[PDB]
């Protein structure tokens, strides 16, 4: 090899996830928006 | 969902019948599950209620402390294989590297279990003794089961009906966590692997990788 | 007569040597010999609950203790009917062999291979009938929770009161006999790992050196 | 409970309201007998008293066919599954005992019992006992008792009862005093009986057509439905391959 | 180089989460009409 | 092809697909016959 | 469709050796990992979603 | 239907739907028989009438 | 056997044709569904009988 590539193209990666930190930050962002929405639900 | 009053949900649904007369639905976690009647005397009821709640909190804490380290171990955090599975974590202090929190050499790094348990006894004896009095240095006298105040900096115990439904939420989550914790002690005794590893192997083939695969391990021999 | 077991001078747990009888156990209900040295039946409604789960425990122990040795009784000389699964504490492995779960050695009886499916049917059906036991339904609702006797008593029998008293203490004594025998079953499964009838034959061959003293070395922590 | 769905002027019919008017039912069906669906296209119903007369024949017929259906499905299933029944298939069971043959009883769970009873004595005791119980049915006299319905009843308990629905010793589990649950179980019993006798006619027809037992029929049908059905067994063999 | 992927995935899930909970959040009542 | 027992009915078979298209067109005849009410 | 694929001896597999064969499917892969990874992947030529 | 040709040049869309179920399919893919397709069509027509 | 099946199928075609031309007219007829019930039942019973006849005649043809 002549360069360092991600090498995840294809291979059946669910949601294109190849490392766990990306799935963890996806779940973290969705959970953060969900917590904000839930605590600030019912308008007030 | 009317978690108090006479129309409270019960421990068997519509087939629950008559709830006990000494449990009319004033306290959270009320479903009438009183088949043996351990709580006839109200003082005994109070002691069991405090015991249940303290165990609920401890079970919630143990649930995260038993799920998080192996998740981090399988998610790139360099735990040793000894301390990644919870029932062997106490054996990590016997190694040359000490107890490495999150696999860090210069973090914690304790090698004297004697002094660790000594300071543990002192700190937790002080904490539980201050719990037992209901009075602490800087803390006035109030409800011992539900202190709040310094223990509730967020201030979510101010409003009554939300405080009551949050009490219900707390006791039900504690009951779920104590199912989980007793389950983890069961897999620890039987399977000898971590609970997340057990779920992982169960997802490979749920037909054979379940509780029935370990029914013949403890059978005696003559 | 009736007063031999329900009088104030009834049969006790020491005969004529039970001078300090508890005051609340007057001999009204079946049994009531006064064996409450732990004093755990002080409260009345709790004593009722413990009595009800006592009779339930007794009846299901009667089924268990009787059904322990029936397959071992029907075991033949070599075991075409059942292999290693004729023994009580090896009966569950009757689902995992290459043939299935045959009731009495033939494919025409039961012949199941989905232990999970029979588990689900067992759980749903008998949890439902427990709900019927505690609330009511097709059989009866407002009857005595311990002693209904309406659809479960079709052969007459239950109509005479002194007969009730006699064959109810017959219940409690037969149930306690099976209860004690079942403890024997589990502990002989633990300390020896050998079947009850074969242990009985080994003892009647030579009672001298064959006793539990022959297995007192087995639990020695070497 | 819920007797209005089967009893009363408005009830389930053999055709719904959009296709059958409520006035096309003949007058002698007004919703008082079990199984009242208003299905009398020909002139066999005539009037309610003749309906009551055929009701006894219909109920005993339904019960007999229900016993026949159960005693057909069970022993052939036991034979196909491995039980030593020796003649489980229903329309060869008489051909076993002619010269020196016998039968075997598989009474669950402790069956496998060799019967030495000869056919002549069996037929004699069968005809005598069925004639005696039939005379007891039609004339309402019984010599002895000791039934779970009531302990040690006398001979004069059948008088004053009702024909085809007599209470007492014929209800060992009781639970028939209440009129609502009694009528519900009545409709349930008569519908179960007609399901059972339609089944019985189907077992006989499938026997005469395929030459094998009906449990074998349904097991082969579930083995391959399109390779074993009405048109397949009535086809015969192979079928020229139609390009 | 995967750092760019992590950043863009985070912001995409952020915008999608805004969309999902915005339409989960009682959207049909955001109308001047009598409904 | 059809089997031997059904071969003469193939021309009768050969006109079916237009019938669903004639159903909406029949609905148009219906709507014109009620004079577009 | 399950009954046809496992118990009625039908449906053609194109991947049988020699050019395919109508094959009664034994041991189908029902596991949640492969099924859900089949439903949550990219719709492009790298994998193809469905 | 022309039986000697491969069965995709005849402008047929749903006989592949029946043939994917393997109903009358040879080892290599030969059509063999057309009666399952015929009986499927007739049962559909009677169901359509009711 | 082929001729019997062919005649039965032709009769089934004519019966279904009669049902097609009659059922909507009779249904949408003012006070017609309650008076043509017998002939509609006869047509449907005949239609089903010829369907089952062609079905049982396939296996002999
Ligand atoms: C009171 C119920 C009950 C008991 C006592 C047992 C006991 C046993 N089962 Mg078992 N089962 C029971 C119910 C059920 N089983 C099964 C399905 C199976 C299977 C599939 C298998 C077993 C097997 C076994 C044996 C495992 C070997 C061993 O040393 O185990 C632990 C037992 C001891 C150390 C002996 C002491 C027992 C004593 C502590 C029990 C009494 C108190 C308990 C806490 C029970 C409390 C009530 C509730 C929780 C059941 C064992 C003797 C296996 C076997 O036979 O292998 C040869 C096997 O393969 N069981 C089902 C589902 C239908 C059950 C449903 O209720
Ligand atoms: C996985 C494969 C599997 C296979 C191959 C079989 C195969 C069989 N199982 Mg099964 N089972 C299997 C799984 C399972 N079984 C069961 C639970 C049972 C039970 C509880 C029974 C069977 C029985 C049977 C047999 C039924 C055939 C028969 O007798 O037909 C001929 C019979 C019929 C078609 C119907 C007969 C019904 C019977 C109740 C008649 C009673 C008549 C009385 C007049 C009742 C009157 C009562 C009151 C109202 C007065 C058969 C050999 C039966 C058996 O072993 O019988 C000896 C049986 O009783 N299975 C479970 C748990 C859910 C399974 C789980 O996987
Ligand atoms: C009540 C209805 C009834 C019906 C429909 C049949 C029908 C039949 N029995 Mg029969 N039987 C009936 C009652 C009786 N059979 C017998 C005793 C026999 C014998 C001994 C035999 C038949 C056989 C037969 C078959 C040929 C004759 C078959 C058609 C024969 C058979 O099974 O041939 C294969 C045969 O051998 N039956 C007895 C006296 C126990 C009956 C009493 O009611
Ligand atoms: C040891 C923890 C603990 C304690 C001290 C209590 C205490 C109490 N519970 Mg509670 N509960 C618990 C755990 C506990 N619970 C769990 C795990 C569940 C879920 C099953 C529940 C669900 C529950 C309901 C639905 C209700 C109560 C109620 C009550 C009150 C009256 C009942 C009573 O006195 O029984 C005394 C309890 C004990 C003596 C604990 C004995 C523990 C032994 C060792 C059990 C051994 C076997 C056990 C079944 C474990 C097997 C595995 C298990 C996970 C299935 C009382 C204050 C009632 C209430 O209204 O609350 C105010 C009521 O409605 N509980
Ligand atoms: C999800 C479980 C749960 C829930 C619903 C509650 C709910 C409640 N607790 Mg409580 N508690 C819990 C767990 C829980 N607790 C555990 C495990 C402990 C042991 C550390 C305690 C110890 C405790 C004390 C000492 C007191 C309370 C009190 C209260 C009441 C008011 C406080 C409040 O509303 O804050 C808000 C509650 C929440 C927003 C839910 C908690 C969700 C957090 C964010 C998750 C934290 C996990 C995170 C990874 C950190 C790990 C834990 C770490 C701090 C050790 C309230 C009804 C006070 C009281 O009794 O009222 C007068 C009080 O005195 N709790
Ligand atoms: C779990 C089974 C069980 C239960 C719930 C009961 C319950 C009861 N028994 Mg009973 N008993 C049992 C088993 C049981 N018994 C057995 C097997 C025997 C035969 C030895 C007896 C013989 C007996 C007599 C003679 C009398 C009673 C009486 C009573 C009643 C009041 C006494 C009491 O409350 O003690 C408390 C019981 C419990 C808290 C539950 C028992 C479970 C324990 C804690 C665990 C096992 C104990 C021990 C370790 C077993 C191993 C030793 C073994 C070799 C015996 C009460 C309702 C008295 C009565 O008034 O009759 C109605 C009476 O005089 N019992
Ligand atoms: C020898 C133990 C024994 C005794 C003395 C009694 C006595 C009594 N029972 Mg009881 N019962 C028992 C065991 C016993 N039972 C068991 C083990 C079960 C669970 C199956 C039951 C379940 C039960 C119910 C549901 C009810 C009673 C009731 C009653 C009362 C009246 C009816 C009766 O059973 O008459 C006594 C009859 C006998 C003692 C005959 C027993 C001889 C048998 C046939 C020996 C053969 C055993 C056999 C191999 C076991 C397998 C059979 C199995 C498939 C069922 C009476 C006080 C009724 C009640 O509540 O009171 C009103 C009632 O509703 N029992
Ligand atoms: C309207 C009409 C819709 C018609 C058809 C739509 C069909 C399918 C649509 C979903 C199929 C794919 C499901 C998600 C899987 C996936 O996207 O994987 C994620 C893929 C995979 O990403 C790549 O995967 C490769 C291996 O598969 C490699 O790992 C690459 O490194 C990685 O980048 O990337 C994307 O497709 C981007 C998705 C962005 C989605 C934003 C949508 C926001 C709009 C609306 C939100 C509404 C709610
Ligand atoms: C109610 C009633 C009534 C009726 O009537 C009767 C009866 C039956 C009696 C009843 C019931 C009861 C019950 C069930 C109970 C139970 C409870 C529980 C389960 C608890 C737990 C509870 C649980 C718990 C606390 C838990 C805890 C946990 C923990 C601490 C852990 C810790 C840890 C961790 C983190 C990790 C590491 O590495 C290790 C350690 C360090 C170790
Ligand atoms: C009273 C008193 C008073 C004083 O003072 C104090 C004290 C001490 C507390 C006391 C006493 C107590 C006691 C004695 C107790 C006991 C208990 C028991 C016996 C248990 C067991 C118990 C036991 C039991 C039930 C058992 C049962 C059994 C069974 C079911 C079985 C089953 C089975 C069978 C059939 C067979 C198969 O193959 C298997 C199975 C399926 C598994
Ligand atoms: C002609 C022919 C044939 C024959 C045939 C036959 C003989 C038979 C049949 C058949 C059939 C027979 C078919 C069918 C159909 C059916 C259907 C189509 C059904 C239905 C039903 C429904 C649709 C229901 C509805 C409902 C109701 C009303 C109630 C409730 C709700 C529900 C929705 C469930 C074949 C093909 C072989 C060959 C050629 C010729």
């Amino acid at each position: 090899l002549v360069d360092d590539r991600m090498n995840g193209d294809g291979t059946g990666l669910p949601f294109g996830v190849n490392d766990g930190i990306l799935g963890w930050v996806i779940a973290g962002t969705l959970g953060t928006i969900w917590a904000i929405y839930f605590v600030s639900q019912k308008d007030l | 969902s009317a978690w108090y009053g006479p129309d409270r949900p019960l421990f068997l649904g519509s087939l629950s019948g008559e709830p006990p007369s000494y449990l009319t639905g004033e306290f959270p976690g009320d479903y009438g599950w009183d088949t043996a009647g351990l709580s006839a005397d109200p003082t005994t009821f109070a002691r069991y209620r405090t015991i249940e709640l303290i165990h609920a909190r401890w079970a919630l804490l143990g649930a995260l402390g038993i799920i998080t380290p192996e998740l981090l171990a399988k998610n790139g955090v360099p735990f040793s294989e000894d301390g990644a599975i919870w029932f062997k974590a106490g054996a990590e202090i016997f190694k040359e590297g000490g107890l490495n929190y999150l696999g860090n050499e210069n973090l914690i790094h304790a090698q004297s279990i004697l002094a660790t348990l000594a300071v543990q006894v002192i700190v937790m004896g002080a904490a539980e003794g201050f719990r037992a009095n209901g009075e602490a240095p800087g803390v006035e006298g109030l409800d011992p089961l539900y202190p709040g105040g310094p223990f509730d900096p967020l201030g979510l115990a101010d409003d009554p009906e939300a405080f009551a439904e949050l009490k219900v939420k707390e006791i039900k989550n504690g009951r779920l966590a104590m199912f989980s914790c007793l389950g983890f002690f069961v897999q620890a005794i039987v399977t000898g692997k971590g609970p997340i590893q057990n779920l992982q192997d169960h997802l490979a083939d749920p037909g054979v990788n379940n509780a029935f695969a370990s029914a013949t391990k403890f059978v005696p021999t003559p | 007569t009736i007063n031999q077991f329900y009088g104030p001078d009834r049969n006790k747990w020491l005969g004529p040597y039970s001078t300090n009888t508890p005051p609340y156990l007057t001999g009204e209900f079946p049994g009531d010999y006064g064996w409450d040295t732990a004093g755990l039946s002080a409260d009345p409604e709790t004593f009722k609950r413990y009595r009800e789960l006592e009779l339930i425990h007794a009846r299901w122990a009667l089924l268990g203790a009787l059904g322990m040795v029936t397959p071992e009784l029907l075991q033949d000389d070599d075991g075409i009917m059942f292999g290693e699964s004729a023994i009580w504490f090896k009966a569950g492995a009757a689902i995992f062999q290459e043939g299935g779960l045959n009731y009495l050695g033939n494919p025409s009886l039961i012949h199941a291979q989905n232990i999970v499916a029979t588990l689900a049917v067992q759980v749903v059906l008998m949890g439902l009938v427990e709900g019927y036991r505690v609330n009511g339904g097709p059989a009866g609702e407002g009857l005595d929770p311990l002693y209904p006797g309406e659809a479960f008593d079709p052969l007459g029998l239950a109509d005479d009161p002194e007969a009730f008293a006699e064959l109810k203490v017959k219940e409690i004594k037969n149930g306690r006999l099976a209860m004690f025998a079942c403890l024997g079953f589990f502990v002989q499964a633990i300390v020896t790992g050998k079947g009850p009838i074969e242990n009985l034959t080994d003892h009647l061959a030579n009672p001298a050196e064959n006793n539990a003293f022959a297995y007192a070395t087995k639990f020695t922590p070497q | 409970p819920d007797l209005e769905k089967w009893y009363g002027p408005d009830r389930k019919l053999f055709l719904p309201g959009g296709l059958l008017d409520r006035d096309d039912v003949p007058e002698y069906l007004n919703g008082e007998l079990a199984g009242d669906y208003g299905y009398d296209p020909l002139g066999l119903g005539k009037d309610e008293e003749q309906v009551e007369k055929y009701r006894a024949n219909e109920l005993l017929h339904a019960r007999w066919a229900m016993l026949a259906a159960a005693g057909i499905i069970i022993p052939e299933g036991l034979q196909a599954n491995g039980a030593d029944i020796k003649g489980g298939t229903w329309f060869e069971t008489g051909a076993e005992m002619l010269n020196g043959g016998t039968l075997n009883y598989f009474a669950v769970p402790f069956g496998v019992v060799q019967n030495p009873l000869p056919l002549a004595a069996v037929t004699l005791i069968e005809i005598v006992l069925l004639g005696a119980v039939e005379k007891f049915r039609v004339d309402g006299t019984g010599p002895a008792g000791f039934s779970p319905g009531v302990g040690k009843f006398d001979s004069d308990i059948f008088d004053g009862l009702d024909k085809l629905y007599p209470g007492g010793p014929f209800d060992p589990l009781n639970l028939a005093d209440d009129p609502e649950v009694f009528a519900e179980l009545q409709v349930k019993e008569i519908k179960n009986g007609r399901l059972a006798m339609i089944a019985v006619l189907a077992f006989a027809i499938q026997s005469y057509v395929t030459g094998e037992g009906p449990y074998a029929n349904i097991t082969k049908h579930l083995s391959d439905p399109f390779g074993y059905n009405l048109l397949t067994v009535l086809q015969g063999d192979d079928r020229v391959p139609t390009l | 180089m995967l750092t760019l992927k992590i950043f863009v995935y985070t912001v995409v899930t952020f915008f999608v989460g805004l969309f999902i909970f915005g339409f989960l959040s009682n959207d049909p009542s955001r109308n001047p009409g009598k409904g | 092809k059809l089997p031997e027992a059904y071969a003469p009915f193939s021309p009768i078979v050969d006109v079916l697909p237009i019938i669903p298209v004639l159903f909406i067109l029949l609905a148009f005849v219906w709507q014109a016959s009620v004079s577009f009410r | 469709l399950v009954l046809k694929a496992l118990y009625f001896g039908g449906v053609y597999d194109t991947w049988a050796p020699g050019g395919g064969d109508v094959r009664i499917i034994s041991n189908p892969t029902t596991n949640a990992a492969i099924i859900f990874g089949y439903i949550v992947k990219s719709p492009f030529g790298g994998d193809g979603w469905i | 239907f022309v039986p000697e040709k491969p069965m995709y040049e005849q402008g047929l869309i749903l006989l592949p739907h029946i043939a994917t179920l393997g109903y009358g399919v040879g080892p290599g893919g030969e059509v063999l028989d057309t009666f399952p397709y015929f009986v499927s069509g007739v049962l559909h027509l009677i169901s359509s009438a009711v | 056997m082929t001729s019997i099946l062919q005649i039965a199928l032709l009769g089934l075609v004519l019966v279904s044709f009669a049902l097609v031309v009659g059922v909507p007219v009779v249904f949408a007829s003012p006070n017609g569904w309650t008076e043509n019930k017998g002939v509609v039942f006869s047509g449907l019973s005949v239609w089903f009988l010829l369907v089952f006849a062609v079905g049982v005649f396939n296996s002999f043809a």
